[PDB]
């Protein structure tokens, strides 16, 4: 069951490089894509996201993308440069200038079919391919254009497979950029309809805990990813480990998304910088949420916990029980036991034990409503629609997005409001 | 005669399987290469174990088993394990995706696929039969696989083998120990389509046997492992009539012409005793007529259920170990005085009772303390209807708001198949409470 | 002994029936939500030409 995996953009390329220096270092792989660990428990599942090559060598199954040269060209001088395939790297010169049409209409597009051609050879050498995760933001140009332009073109091509997607969602707080929210809504009115899980990575979650929890006077951009790092290795202990439950893409997506367009995620992780109560209990906390939402705003659909580190799992069970039955009314009645957790006995660098939250919260509508008050508010005078319409877009297409976005929170409200 | 061919079908089925041959070579003798010193008979024989074993020239007893997933991770783990000489590699089938905890695809996508391969290889075992007698069926309720699989297999093989006798080992779905939040969808269409062709279905709730190894193995929290060699402990008794042969030996088929009074009504309830830890057994001997009242007591039944709340329809004793009548009848005629066993007014109210002297065994290395005497009972009460309640309850929540549906009709299935599955298991709900009505 | 048979038989007819029709309506089932899925995507596609047609027309 191999994945393919995608970065597309500055920031998917920033977050997707981070992500294999971390697992790599899971999976004991060195930056030449060497084995030297200790446990055989790190190359049980090692062909999810590494192939192998000549000499024992590991090379990620990555697919490095951009319309310019420059966040790629950091990526081959950092510190796991030399691991990833050279023939994978795929950039252009034009660039997409946050233009969300130049990324998904025009530059991208001459650039897209040049992608495919690597996704076709990486696919083709697949025993089983699972799917495909793609890490990219929706307040950019190449990341949210061309990202989502090559959802479409590949899930045309695998329409059987599953479509995984770590989006990063724009916030005023990180990046002063004004057309983001034009982009982040004409994105999701790509996600909602073309992929079958959405990690959402609310950039506004990152600065507040930055901020507030690990007390940082000026966030970083390396202080956001050391999050999302933390959070994208702990979503996929499930796919990269021998487990029970949600073991790979198809199957976590049956536990996690009961109907098609509510599948963005919410996560969540503990500890930010400690007891099994303390882990279980911070893990639901709304200052550990990697989504700018509440939980208590809103019902859980859908949860999954994954516990790493050595504990007492009649400890887990016993807490996780505990969690459910005092906050009963925040769990809707109509899904029985939608509340799944799995155990890693291995832990992350650094930590004695973690918590990873996955879960489907209609409160993830406070994330759409942001974005739609921040986009109605350019939209309602037409500004800045010149650069889009330019490209050859229409205002139909704008006022689409909209109302796609505006039914999809109507639809977790609906849900919200469900009874048994 | 009387070959007996076991299927093991999803993980559930074939992690069961490891733990019953295994139990089953223990018990007659037969070593990891499957030789068996004891069989003087080489290259085949007529003696009672050969109902599940078969013989090669060269002294080799193989199970008449086929072992199949749609994924090779758990036959993996077979394939290399300790009893990996046992087995001809045809006998062990595996794909490469699975079905992903969706009856459809077991059913439909993913098992179309490799379902005449399959049947190409029970036909293999069925040739080797002078006198087949019938099918055993190991599968979880909850899985893909086990649930969509095991229902195409169940109508493929009412087509290629006529009525021949086709028993299931099901596996309840608990939440302690789920995989899936569908489980209870994957449940009831299984159900409904495996109804008509099935003869014989020994469910067992996964909380059932969760509860008993907390309880009375104090295990802090049973794994599969666990779960698997109680439930062979089950398993055991119940064929131990079949692969063994004594004068007090009843035969399962006899006990099932009583089990089975209308043809859906074919569940039986199973309760074992003694389930005991060695720490506890050590200076304690536990009597006929302890094991014998420890079999009504709910908390050792392989389902969660009340039969006090409900009423009997047969009531089978199946014994092994140092037992004989005299103790029996004795321990069966105090419990009639001091339990809550009402019988339907249209049914015999006696007990049928079967010995077999063979001990019990224990996997070594295991939680079960090794008894001289142990007792498995199966009976036929409409209790078992509240396993059904508490099923549809869980499937009507989610299939009102019709969540997770999209998953079964993007692989073929249309609503329709869910509504009336669903009635098929109201029907079968009002069918247990009509055989408890007493007669005009 | 002819009525045991007639019945074994027609059991084992209606199930071969019952079970063809399940897996036809099941394939059909599944290629037309395929076809489906894959004929919006066309769509994106002819609305992509006019996109980058209608940006050629405006210069
Ligand atoms: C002149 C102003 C002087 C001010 O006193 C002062 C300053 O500057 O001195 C120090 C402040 C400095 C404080 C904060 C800066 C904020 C920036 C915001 C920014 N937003 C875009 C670009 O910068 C954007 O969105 O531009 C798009 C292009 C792009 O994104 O590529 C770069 C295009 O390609 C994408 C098309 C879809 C085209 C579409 C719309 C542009 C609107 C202009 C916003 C703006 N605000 C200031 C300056 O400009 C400002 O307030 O500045
Ligand atoms: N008692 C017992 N139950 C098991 C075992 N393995 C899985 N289960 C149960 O079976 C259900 C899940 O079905 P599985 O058998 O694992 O899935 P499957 O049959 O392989 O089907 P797919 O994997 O979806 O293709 C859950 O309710 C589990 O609790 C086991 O070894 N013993
Ligand atoms: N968390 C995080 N967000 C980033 C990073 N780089 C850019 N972003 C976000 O991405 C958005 C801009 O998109 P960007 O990736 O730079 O444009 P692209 O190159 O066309 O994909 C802004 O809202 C930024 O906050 C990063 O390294 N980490
Ligand atoms: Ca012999
Ligand atoms: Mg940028
Ligand atoms: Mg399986």
């Amino acid at each position: 069951r191999e994945i393919v995996h995608i970065q597309a953009g500055q920031c998917g390329n920033q977050i997707g490089a981070k992500f294999w220096e971390v697992i790599s270092d899971e999976h004991g792989i060195d930056p030449t894509g060497s084995y030297h660990g200790d446990s055989d428990l790190q190359l049980e599942r090692i062909n999810v996201y590494y192939n192998e090559a000549t000499g024992n060598k590991y090379v990620p199954r990555a697919i490095l993308v951009d319309l310019e040269p420059g966040t790629m060209d950091s990526v081959r001088s950092g510190p796991f440069g030399q691991i990833f395939r050279p023939d994978n790297f795929v950039f252009g010169q034009s660039g997409a200038g946050n233009n969300w049409a130049k990324g998904h209409y025009t530059e991208g597009a001459e650039l897209v079919d040049s992608v495919l051609d690597v996704v076709r050879k990486e696919s083709e050498s697949c025993d089983c391919l699972q799917g495909f995760q793609l890490t990219h933001s929706l307040g950019g140009g190449t990341g949210s254009g061309m990202g989502t332009l090559l959802i479409s073109k590949i899930r045309e091509e695998y329409p059987d497979r599953i479509m995984n997607t770590f989006s990063v969602m724009p916030s005023p707080k990180v990046s002063d950029t004004v057309v983001e929210p034009y982009n982040a809504t004409l994105s999701v009115h790509q996600l909602v309809e073309n992929t079958d899980e959405t990690y959402c990575i609310d950039n506004e979650a990152l600065y507040d805990i930055c901020f507030r929890t690990l007390k940082l006077t000026t966030p970083t951009y390396g202080d956001l990813n050391h999050l999302v790092s933390a959070t994208m290795s702990g979503v996929t202990t499930c796919l990269r480990f021998p487990g029970q439950l949600n073991a790979d893409l198809r199957k976590l997506a049956v536990n996690m998304v009961p109907f098609p367009r509510l599948h963005f995620f919410m996560p969540g992780f503990a500890p930010l910088t400690l007891t099994v109560p303390e882990l279980t209990q911070q893990m639901f906390d709304s200052k550990n949420m990697m989504a700018a939402c509440d939980p208590r705003h809103g019902r859980y659909l859908t949860v999954a916990a994954i516990f790493r580190g050595r504990m007492s799992m009649k400890e887990v069970d016993e807490q996780m029980l505990n969690v459910q039955n005092k906050n009963s009314s925040y769990f809707v009645e109509w899904i029985p036991n939608n509340v799944k957790t799995a155990v890693c006995d291995i832990p992350p660098r650094g930590l004695k034990m973690s918590a990873t939250f996955i879960g489907n919260s209609t409160a993830i509508q406070e994330l759409f409503k942001r974005i739609s008050e921040q986009f109605t508010a350019m939209f309602r005078r037409k500004a800045f629609l010149h650069w889009y319409t330019g490209e050859g877009m229409d205002e139909m297409e704008f006022t689409e997005a909209e109302s796609n976005m505006n039914d999809l929170v109507s639809e977790y409200q609906q849900y919200q409001d469900a009874t048994a | 005669m009387r070959e007996c061919i076991s299927i093991h079908v999803g993980q559930a089925g074939v992690q069961i399987g490891n733990a019953c041959w295994e139990l089953y070579c223990l018990e007659h003798g037969i070593q990891p290469d499957g030789q068996m010193p004891s069989d003087k008979t080489i290259g085949g024989g007529d003696d009672s174990f050969n109902t599940f074993f078969s013989e090669t020239g060269a002294g080799k007893h193989v199970p008449r088993a086929v072992f199949v997933d749609l994924e090779p991770t758990v036959i993996d783990e077979v394939r290399t394990g300790t009893y990996r000489q046992l087995f001809h590699p045809e006998q062990l089938i595996t794909g490469k995706e699975d079905a992903a905890n969706n009856y459809a695809r077991g059913h439909y996508t993913i098992g179309k696929e490799i379902i005449d391969l399959v049947l190409d290889r029970i036909r293999k075992l069925a040739d080797q039969c002078t006198g087949l007698q019938g099918f055993l069926v190991f599968h979880s309720f909850g899985g893909g696989t086990g649930s969509g699989f095991t229902s195409l297999l169940m109508e493929r093989l009412s087509v290629d083998y006529g009525k021949k006798s086709k028993l299931e080992f099901s596996i309840y779905p608990a939440p302690q120990v789920s995989t899936a939040v569908v489980e209870p969808y994957n449940s009831i269409l299984t159900t409904h389509t495996t109804l008509e062709h099935s003869d014989c279905a020994f469910m067992v709730d996964n909380e059932a046997i969760y509860d008993i190894c907390r309880r009375n193995l104090d295990i802090e929290r049973p794994t599969y492992t666990n779960l698997n060699r109680l439930i062979s402990q089950i398993v055991s008794s119940i064929t131990a009539s079949l692969r063994f042969d004594g004068a007090l030996n009843v035969d399962l088929t006899e006990f099932q012409t009583n089990l089975v009074p209308y043809p859906r009504i074919h569940f039986p309830l199973a309760t074992y005793a003694p389930v005991i830890s060695a720490e506890k057994a050590y200076h304690e001997q536990l009597s006929v007529a302890e094991i014998t009242n420890a079999c009504f007591e709910p908390a050792n039944q392989m389902v969660k259920c009340d039969p006090r709340h409900g009423k009997y329809m047969a009531c089978c004793l199946l014994y092994r170990g140092d037992v004989v009548p005299k103790d029996v009848n004795a321990a069966i005629a105090t419990i009639k005085t001091k339990r809550s066993i009402q019988f339907v007014d249209w049914c015999p109210t006696g007990f049928k009772v079967g010995i077999n002297y063979q001990p019990p065994t224990v996997v070594p290395g295991g939680d079960l303390a090794k008894v001289q005497r142990a007792v498995c009972m199966l009976s036929n009460t409409t209790a078992i209807a509240e396993a059904w309640a508490r099923l549809d309850h869980k499937f009507d929540l989610m299939y009102a708001k019709r969540a997770f549906v999209h998953w079964y009709v993007g692989e073929g299935m249309e609503e329709g198949e869910f509504s009336e599955a669903r009635e098929d298991m109201a029907a079968l709900e009002k069918d247990y409470e009509e055989v408890g009505v007493d007669s005009v | 002994i002819q009525k045991a048979i007639e019945e074994n038989n027609n059991f084992i007819k209606m199930a071969k029936e019952k079970l063809a029709q399940k897996m036809e309506s099941n394939k059909e089932n599944r290629e037309a939500h395929l076809a489906a899925m894959l004929e919006r995507l066309q769509e994106k596609d002819k609305h992509a030409e006019e996109v980058r047609k209608n940006k050629e027309l405006k210069e």
